[PDB]
């Protein structure tokens, strides 16, 4: 019955299920590993002794935390529990790859495990900029190991990138207009294209590196007319998609939860948020250069690529103000969801906007890789993207499980990790207008007050973490159930039992004829 | 109709087309006897930075000893 | 040189640097327009009390809201460019001084006449003179001429390195294969500190940059002094 | 029906004993928040 | 979202251990490899 | 009659699972071959992913042709999902097409500053390679030719262009494999080497693929699963194998053509 | 001869709704219903194989937002935040 | 000429960073340089220009492993 | 080559209680622990082989 159910799952719930405990799993990873450089970063000196091993650490702090948290979290888990009830589908589209995809992710975490175990270790980063990965300086397995996870996780989300298109414009009610299902699911399928159109990069980039090291070829072997640069622009073309990916199902998430807690029957300007979602979904191939600033390009390429950087900005604004005007005129209800969403609107703002001032090149000439991207990328992803993960976490766990959150234990969580975030991520704006750069292991004697400052509140953080796991413990041990739940008219998804069965519309939904 | 036409073309298009590009191959492969061109060490060819996975490590997947030469000459 | 207690940026040696600052505290007072306006806005609905959760009119505020950040924008990405141009700019190359980033240290190369090539090294914090600073000091300074619009062609041997002096304002990426050009100025004599800022193996925390600038007949007087 | 549904039945732990879950969530989040360190120190073993 | 009563409430005693039951297992591992880091960094 | 909508409910089955943990075994078994001279593992990985991709498509067959559960709209989702498969492979050979260009379009100092590098006579793209685009243009004229002796729905033309593209494609197969025997250039000679081995052994491959799905298909066709309007098994081989002719097409123009 | 026609190759779930289409009525659910009027003496008829069953009411044209509501068996009930009436009646298959 | 300079100049055909290609350019057209006058019967003296601004441009291990090209007949480029 | 289609289109409509991966009869079953027996036997082989790439000599 368990190996029935759970190992061989073709149920969009319990594949949601297993998402999310792989995702919490890799949550407490990542948190472990921030916590392991935070520890190099809160006194000066050589905890560790040498920095490669920091490197290893701050790799996988970047690989787990992407690829096997966020992802499955929120595009995977959220999606699979989501949009068949969303859409009124009884199932996902194609549930044996969707279960495919699933057991694919744990070989890829445990190839890079093994890459950690390997004694060369993966020092190179989320960039896996050659020639630091090719044979000389990386004379070793770890590096293979860690492309080869990424080709787990890329088929992985390439399959479920089809099951969620297909499931999207396929198994909607007839007569229903794509421009009429909730703003999760739009957005979850452009995350989805632009998964499909993003991940094959990502897999002729690594092949072309694992063939470079393993097959003695030249393609970014500078003694063999070879250049890195074109890894860094195939990786880019691959990432600044990717971090699009890793906002947008962020963008659905807080959106349902505004206009679920808001008390509006509907978000303002519906229009208006579907085509902010694929304007900034088109633009996102088109600006991949923006971290390219300072490799080299010709001056042109640099002004065109943030002129078009600043063009993907203004619909994102167009997005933000969107927000606030669903937010006007609605009576709030004091949940945590709406202390999440209202966290994700301030600190998704200044993050962006420090996106921007990292947008400007010269700006990027004097600012590239330093801690001011740190703070640009963890203002909007280490809280923006988590801050999401965690409205949608509190928002559908009565939906998930059956059982609800005590509203004064849940906003205590997030008020220490709104302070520990904030704590952990403000000083960074001055470590990197002071000028440090990334990947070090100890710091100057400017650098060390904000160092610390980051990693006291760092540990505020992963107090929170406890307080969070202890929280799902509380709900699951206390088994209160749910009486009912408010704006289920709106939302399809709270209206078929909380928990919805294990097979859900098996009678399809009589859409209206109009 | 249209499965006849597709069938018409096949037949006396397709089928003597891939005969004519044959023939043509097959006269120029008899008619060519190519003169192994001189070993040359350039430093941009035949690049080794790790051996492969098979053989020795020095031969390629497709090695073919009278056309290509390892990173020292000829085999011959 | 950072100081404990910083904010803002290391305070200008160069021109470029000056109207960096300039641009840097424009996109300031714009980033800070926008964080305050969004802050009265949340303040806003969050303490009001009035309810309306009818049919919200959507065709009329999206106008301005599209076309009064794209003009917050443009001005944005005005100065920009201007600063882009400023770098397209032509050159007054007094000397080249071209950079070689080896694997976890630094060789500075002085090849216009009598050609020089010396070795930047990290010093460690044992072997520290007294009075120094950790983690950035060189046995081996960068010596330059003030005043002058030199030429900065950034190379690496082995693996990817990052030149990067935050105070006078250079940052390109050492590329084996591909050497970019930078164009150094300054106002000042004296020590510039920055850092290697790509990952480049074991000690990629430990390749400072020092640059001292001094007067044109104390920098043959050391070129002629070491040889 | 053919599956076991109602609340906390559609999870692939048991819930029932809150001690016992608290045992399994406590050994699990420990494997997670332990990984990273007993890396960190078989590299310095290994060193 | 209104919520049924817990079926199994914890008492004060429950909560506490369950705070501390996982703080416990949950920072012991930490506590334990960055405390002998030293002794761990002894090639012997 | 339990469910009242049209779409598909899969049993459950082992082999997303043992697919999963196959795919495990190959990238590992690289490993070990790679670095620890071990073939037993990629080799034990192979053959576990084949035979679980066997096992697959046979159970994807017996509920499509034995059950019937392959519902209009459900057949509508398998083209749009191989559509999406198809874009897929469009973007990944793109992005090696953007490789070969940013090697091609700005040539370094290590070749000398032209296209191709010296030192080594590139291959006549005359001859060979004209034969092969032939022999792809015949092949896929002859897969538009079955998919319309489909809709006139009658065997005999049927089977005789299936089995004339499968010789066509196997021919094909035998003569990428001789000129890799036939070549004066390795895969680690050069970028110009580099570039054009791995993109055309990437080709070859789905070529070999496309080859499988057309062997599959003629013993589906001969077994007579096949109907005069569900064939969705042959119209997703027509799309890969056409597919494959136009990336061979723009491969042949590129590579061969744009400085040669 | 030829292939086989798949009339009488193909069995199941495609053979019923096969049959289902060749006699102009669709009890699967492929296609939009009919019969927009939900007036109290004429309510939109909806059938379901159970004693209750999902409807959205896209009661404005060219609503972005469908309203959800379950009937059950019995007296016609109307859509909440319009009013047009819907009445469900067994299918009995 | 045989004139007397301090650097090379800003050449306006290269105007961007990437001066790898101008170093190439000065040492392909200082070797045709040199095999045209002594070809020609020129003076061979005249592109000591070239082979300063080739100096001042690349550094001196390209310059010794491009002349080991040379003295042993190895180098790629079309001289 | 015979039309058998409709009398393998019997022997998989049967309600007889086997998944849609085991009706074809002991083939299968035979396949299916096969397939079992060497992916489990392959994936822990292949950790221990990452263990003794992970602790040397
Ligand atoms: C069925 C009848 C009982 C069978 C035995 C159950 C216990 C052993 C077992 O095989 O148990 C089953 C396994 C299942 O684990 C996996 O499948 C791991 C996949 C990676 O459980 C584990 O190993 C431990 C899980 C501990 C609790 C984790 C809580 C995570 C909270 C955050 C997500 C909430 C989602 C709400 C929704
Ligand atoms: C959640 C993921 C995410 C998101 C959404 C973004 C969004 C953006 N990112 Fe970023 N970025 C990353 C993740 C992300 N990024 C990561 C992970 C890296 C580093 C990776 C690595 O180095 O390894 C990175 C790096 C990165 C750099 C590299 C800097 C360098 O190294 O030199 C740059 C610079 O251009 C940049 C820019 C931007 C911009 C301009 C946006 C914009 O999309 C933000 C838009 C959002 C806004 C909120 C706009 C503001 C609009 C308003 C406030 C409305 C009101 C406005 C007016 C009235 C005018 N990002
Ligand atoms: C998802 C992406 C993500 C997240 C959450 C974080 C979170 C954090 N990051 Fe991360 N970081 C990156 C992505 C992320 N980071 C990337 C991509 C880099 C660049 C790597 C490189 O340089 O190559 C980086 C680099 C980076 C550095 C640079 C290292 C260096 O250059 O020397 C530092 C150091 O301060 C740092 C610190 C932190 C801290 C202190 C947190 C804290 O916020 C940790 C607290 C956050 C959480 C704990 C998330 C919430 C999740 C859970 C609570 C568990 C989930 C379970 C359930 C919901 C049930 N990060
Ligand atoms: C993207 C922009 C850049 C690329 C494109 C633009 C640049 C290139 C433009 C090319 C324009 C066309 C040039 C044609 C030159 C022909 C000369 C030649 O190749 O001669 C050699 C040979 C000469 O042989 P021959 O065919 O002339 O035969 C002569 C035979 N004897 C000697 C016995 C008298 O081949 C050809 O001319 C063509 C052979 C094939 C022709 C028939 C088609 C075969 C099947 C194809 C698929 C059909 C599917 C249906
Ligand atoms: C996990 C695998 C642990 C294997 C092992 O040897 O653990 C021993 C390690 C202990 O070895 P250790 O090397 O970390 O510490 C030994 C310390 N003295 C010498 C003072 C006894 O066990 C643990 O760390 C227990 C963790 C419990 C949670
Ligand atoms: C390789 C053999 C392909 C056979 C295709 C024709 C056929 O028999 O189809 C029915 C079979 C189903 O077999 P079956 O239902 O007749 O059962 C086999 C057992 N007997 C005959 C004894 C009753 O379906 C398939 O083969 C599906 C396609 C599988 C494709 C695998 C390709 C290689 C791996 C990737
Ligand atoms: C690489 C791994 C490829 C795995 C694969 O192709 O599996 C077959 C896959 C699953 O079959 P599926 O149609 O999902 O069956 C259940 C619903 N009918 O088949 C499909 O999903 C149908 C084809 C989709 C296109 C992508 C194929 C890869
Ligand atoms: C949060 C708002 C959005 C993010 C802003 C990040 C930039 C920032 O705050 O920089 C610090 C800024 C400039 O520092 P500055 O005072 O110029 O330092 C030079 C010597 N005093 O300093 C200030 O703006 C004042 C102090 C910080 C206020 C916040
Ligand atoms: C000390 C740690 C254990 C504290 C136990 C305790 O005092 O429990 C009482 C209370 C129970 O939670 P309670 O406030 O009843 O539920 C929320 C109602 N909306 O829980 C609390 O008041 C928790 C107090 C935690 C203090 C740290
Ligand atoms: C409660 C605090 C306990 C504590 O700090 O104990 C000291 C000990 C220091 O470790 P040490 O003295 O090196 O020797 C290991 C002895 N088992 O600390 C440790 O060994 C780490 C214990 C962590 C316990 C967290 C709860
Ligand atoms: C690499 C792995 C991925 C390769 C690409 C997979 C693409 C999947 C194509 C679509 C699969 C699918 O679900 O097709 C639907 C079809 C059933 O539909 P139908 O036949 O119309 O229904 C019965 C007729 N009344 O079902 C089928 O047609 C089932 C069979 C589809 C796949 C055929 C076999 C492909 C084999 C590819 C790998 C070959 C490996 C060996 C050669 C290389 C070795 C290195
Ligand atoms: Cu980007
Ligand atoms: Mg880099
Ligand atoms: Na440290
Ligand atoms: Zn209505």
């Amino acid at each position: 019955m368990f190996i029935n159910r759970w190992l061989f799952s073709t149920n969009h719930k319990d594949i949601g299920t297993l998402y999310l405990l792989f995702g919490a799993w890799a949550g407490m990873v990542g948190t472990a590993l921030s916590i392991l450089i935070r520890a190099e970063l809160g006194q000066p000196g050589a905890l560790l002794g040498d920095d490669q091993i920091y490197n290893v650490i701050v790799t996988a702090h970047a690989f787990v935390m992407i690829f096997f948290m966020v992802m499955p979290m929120m595009i995977g888990g959220f999606g699979n529990w989501l949009v068949p009830l969303m859409i009124g589908a009884p199932d996902m589209a194609f549930p044996r790859m969707n279960n495919m995809s699933f057991w694919l992710l744990p070989p890829s975490f445990l190839l890079l495990l093994a890459s950690s175990m390997v004694e060369a270790g993966a020092g190179t980063g989320w960039t896996v900029y050659p020639p630091l990965a090719g044979n000389l300086a990386h004379a070793g397995a770890s590096v293979d190991l860690t492309i080869f996870s990424l080709h787990l996780a890329g088929v992985s989300s390439i399959l479920g990138a089809i099951n969620f298109i297909t499931t999207i414009i396929n198994m909607k009610p007839p007569a229903m207009t794509q421009y009429q299902t909730p703003l999760f699911v739009w957005s979850v399928l452009i995350t989805a294209v632009l998964l499909l159109l993003s991940l094959p990069v990502l897999a002729a980039g690594i092949t072309m590196l694992l063939t470079d090291r393993n097959l003695n070829t030249t393609f970014f072997d500078p003694a063999g007319g070879g250049d890195p640069i074109l890894y860094q622009h195939l990786f880019w073309f691959f990432g600044h998609p990717e971090v699009y990916i890793l906002i947008l199902p962020g963008f659905g998430i807080i959106s349902h939860v505004v206009t679920y807690y808001s008390g509006k029957k509907e978000p303002f300007g519906y229009m208006g948020m579907v085509w902010a979602m694929m304007s900034i979904g088109f633009l996102g191939f088109i600006v991949w250069a923006h971290h390219m600033f300072t490799v080299g390009l010709d001056v042109d390429t640099r002004a065109y690529f943030t002129s078009a950087t600043m063009i993907i900005a203004i619909p994102t604004g167009v997005k933000v103000f969107s927000w606030l005007a669903t937010l006007h005129g609605g009576n709030i209800k004091w949940s945590p969801a709406m202390l999440w969403a209202l966290g994700f609107i301030f600190l998704f703002t200044v993050g962006g906007l420090t996106g921007i001032v990292l947008s400007n090149s010269s700006l990027d000439i004097v600012l590239h890789d330093t801690y001011y991207v740190v703070a640009h990328f963890h203002y909007v992803l280490s809280m923006g993207a988590v801050f999401a993960i965690m409205a949608g976490f509190v928002h559908w766990f009565p939906l998930f499980s059956g059982f609800t959150l005590d509203d004064t234990w849940a906003k205590a969580h997030f008020a220490i990790m709104f302070v520990g975030v904030n704590m952990t991520f403000f000083p960074q704006h001055f470590l990197g207008l002071s000028g440090m750069p990334r990947r070090y292991s100890d710091y100057p004697d400017a650098y060390t007050t904000w160092n610390t400052v980051s990693s006291m509140g760092s540990f505020i953080s992963l107090t929170a973490v406890l307080i969070m796991i202890f929280m799902i413990w509380e709900a699951f041990a206390s088994k209160r159930e749910v009486m009912s739940v408010s704006y289920a008219s709106t939302n399809l998804e709270w209206l078929h039992g909380c928990p919805p069965p294990y097979h859900t519309f098996e009678e399809p939904t009589y859409v209206k004829v109009k | 109709g249209s499965a006849r036409m597709w069938k018409a073309l096949t037949y006396f298009v397709a089928l003597p087309g891939v005969g004519v590009s044959m023939l043509n191959v097959f006269l120029k492969s008899r008619h060519e006897e190519h003169e192994r061109p001189p070993f040359v060490a350039y430093p941009h060819l035949r690049i080794r930075t790790k051996p492969f996975p098979w053989g020795d490590g020095n031969h390629t997947l497709f090695h073919n000893p009278h056309v290509n030469p390892l990173p020292t000459g000829y085999e011959d | 040189m950072a100081y404990p207690f910083q904010l803002g940026l290391q305070d200008a040696t160069s021109p470029i640097m000056e109207e960096l600052m300039n641009f840097h505290d424009h996109t300031l007072m714009i980033v800070f327009l926008i964080s305050s306006l969004v802050l009265y806005i949340i303040s806003l609905m969050l303490t009001t009390k009035l309810t309306h959760t009818s049919t919200m009119d959507a065709q009329e505020v999206e106008t301005i809201w599209t076309i009064l950040p794209a003009v917050i924008l443009i001005m944005i990405a005005l100065p920009s460019l201007r600063i882009l141009y400023m770098m397209d700019e032509i050159n007054n190359p007094v000397l080249t001084v071209k950079t070689m980033g080896h694997q976890w240290y630094w060789s500075y190369e002085y090849t216009d006449y009598e050609d020089l090539c010396f070795d930047s090294y990290m010093i460690p914090t044992n072997d520290l003179k007294p009075g120094e600073l950790r983690l950035l000091e060189v046995d081996n300074r960068v010596v330059l001429p003030m005043e002058l619009p030199i030429r900065m062609l950034i190379s690496s041997e082995d693996v990817l390195h990052s030149w990067a002096v935050p105070s006078l304002g250079l940052k390109t990426d050492a590329i084996p294969g591909r050497l970019n050009q930078a164009t150094v100025t300054s106002n000042r004599p004296g020590l510039f500190y920055g850092q290697c800022s790509e990952i480049c193996g074991s000690n990629h925390s430990f390749m400072p940059i020092v640059l001292e600038m001094v007067p044109l007949k104390y920098f043959e007087n050391w070129s002629a002094s070491m040889i | 029906s053919h599956y076991e549904e109602g609340p906390g039945k559609n999870l692939p732990f048991s819930v029932e004993n809150k001690w016992r879950l608290l045992a399994m969530m406590t050994v699990y989040f420990g494997s997670g928040f332990a990984a990273p360190f007993f890396i960190v120190r078989h590299q310095l073993l290994k060193k | 979202v209104h919520s049924k009563p817990a079926r199994e409430q914890l008492g004060v005693l429950d909560i506490t251990i369950g705070l501390t039951s996982c703080f416990v297992c949950c920072l012991l591992p930490a506590g334990w490899v960055l405390s002998h880091l030293e002794s761990y960094k002894k090639r012997e | 009659t339990h469910q009242t909508h049209a779409y598909h409910m899969v049993n459950p089955s082992p082999w997303p699972l043992t697919g999963a943990f196959s795919a495990l075994l190959l990238t590992s078994g690289l490993v070990m071959w790679f670095h620890y001279n071990s073939i037993t593992l990629l080799t034990l990985g192979l053959l576990t992913n084949i035979l679980t991709m066997y096992q697959w498509w046979r159970d994807v067959i017996r509920e499509g042709t034995y059950q019937g559960h392959h519902t209009p709209i459900v057949q509508k989702g398998l083209r749009y999902g191989m559509i999406l498969f198809i874009v897929s492979e469009v973007f990944f050979f793109a992005g090696f097409f953007w490789a070969f260009y940013h090697s091609s379009l700005v040539p370094t100092h290590d070749l000398g500053g032209c296209w191709p590098p010296t030192g080594i006579s590139p291959l006549n793209p005359l001859e060979v390679p004209l034969l092969n685009t032939s022999v792809l243009l015949a092949s896929g004229v002859s897969i538009t030719w079955a998919h319309h002796s489909l809709m006139e729905g009658k065997r005999n033309h049927m089977n005789q262009a299936l089995l004339i593209t499968i010789m066509l494609g196997l021919y094909f197969t035998i003569l990428q494999a001789s000129e890799y025997f036939e070549t004066s250039f390795s895969i680690s000679d050069g970028i110009y080497g580099s570039t054009f081995f791995m993109a055309t052994g990437f080709h070859g491959l789905h070529v070999i693929i496309g080859s499988t799905f057309l062997i599959v298909c003629l013993l589906r066709q001969l077994k007579f699963h096949f109907t005069s309007k569900h064939h969705f098994g042959f119209e997703a081989a027509a799309w890969y194998w056409h597919f494959v002719d136009v990336v061979w097409l723009f491969l042949y123009v590129s590579i061969y053509w744009w400085g040669s | 001869g030829g292939v086989p026609t798949d009339e009488e190759q193909a069995t199941g779930l495609e053979r019923e709704i096969m049959i289902a289409a060749q006699k102009g009525l669709d009890p699967y659910n492929m296609l939009p219903p009919k019969a927009a009027s939900g007036t109290k003496e004429d309510p939109n008829l909806v059938p379901s194989i159970s004693n209750k069953r999902i409807v959205g009411c896209i009661c404005e044209e060219d609503n972005c937002t469908v309203i959800w509501f379950w009937l059950h068996k019995g007296e016609s009930q109307r859509c909440p935040n319009c009013g047009t009436h819907y009445k469900l009646v067994p299918h009995q298959m | 000429k045989i004139k007397n300079y301090k650097t090379a100049p800003f050449d306006s055909r290269f105007p961007n960073q990437n001066q790898t290609k101008n170093c190439w350019q000065n040492y392909l057209d200082f070797h045709r340089c040199e095999k045209a006058m002594t070809a020609k019967g020129g003076d061979v003296s005249v592109c000591e220009w070239y082979r300063r601004v080739y100096k001042s441009l690349c550094p001196v291990s390209w310059v010794s492993a491009w002349d080991d090209r040379i003295a042993e007949g190895t180098f790629p480029g079309k001289i | 080559f015979e039309n058998k289609v409709p009398e393998k289109q019997k022997l998989f409509q049967e309600d007889n209680g086997m998944p849609v991966h085991l009706k074809g009869g002991a083939s299968d079953a035979l396949l299916y622990r096969a397939t079992m027996a060497l992916t489990l036997g392959g994936t822990a082989y292949a950790i221990y082989l990452l263990a003794m790439a992970a602790f040397p000599k």
